[PDB]
């Protein structure tokens, strides 16, 4: 996955669950509790595309782009400790001022293989 | 005693700008 | 409940999941990540009996106690903030030198009222 | 943004011994 990353072919099939505000640019608990919120609120979905140039979710149904996350603004990402498909990061929303966590269920893959992938593309986008 | 239970990824982005 | 617990007339009907070893005396969280581990391992149904004089778990199949906790040795009890029915308590295994939180699945209540009920213990046996 | 969700007991034991 990463050389996949590094030449923009990789993403993955996801239903993506939306956003929430949280109060910690990091930590599996508070990734795992912006979840549950998430969760207690219909999925859209998608393709969510990694690379360095960002994170980009774009619908099945609309085939429209509806997550545009730059890399430089994502500040930590990890699996769902307690749902295995289960994945999230928290970003920075600069206009808004605010910590937000967006999060995902993996159609065909572990959520430890997304946060992977997006851990490269830390690396790389700190590269270039 | 038998009601007892015995006991048996994550990135931060170095880049965040 | 109040005058139930102080009377020794206080009961509720429960599934009993067990005990794990825990590493801290007391914390919501602490608990709900024992009640994981209990989940992930068949509970008992039986009555658990709250009074100054200890919780006490009476299996309803063989009429035995199988839990017998002296007040005093409880450190901390909460409902589960992600089950409305779960409860558990924390406490101190003086033979082995170990924290052990124990859990419950209340059959008729929230896992409100038992915490609720057990705190009135706490309260009738440091007055005693 | 349609896709932000908006946001919406326990006893400590003083007599441990």
């Amino acid at each position: 996955d990463e050389e996949a990353v590094r030449s923009a072919t990789c993403s993955f099939s996801v239903k993506y669950l939306g956003c929430v505000e949280v109060f910690e640019s990091r930590g599996m608990q508070v990734c795992e509790e912006a979840l549950k919120v998430l969760r207690q609120s219909r999925p859209v979905r998608g393709l969510l595309h990694v690379s360095g140039d960002g994170l980009r979710v774009v619908d099945d149904e609309t085939k429209g782009l509806i997550v545009d996350q730059t890399i430089e603004k994502v500040s930590f990402c990890a699996p769902d400790r307690n749902h295995e498909r289960g994945f999230s990061y928290i970003c920075r929303d600069g206009t808004t001022r605010r910590w937000m966590c967006h999060g995902f269920l993996a159609c065909k893959d572990s959520g430890e293989r997304l946060s992977h992938a997006v851990g490269c593309a830390f690396a790389v986008c700190l590269e270039r | 005693n038998p009601f007892e239970v015995l006991r048996q990824a994550c990135f931060e982005n170095p880049g965040l700008n």
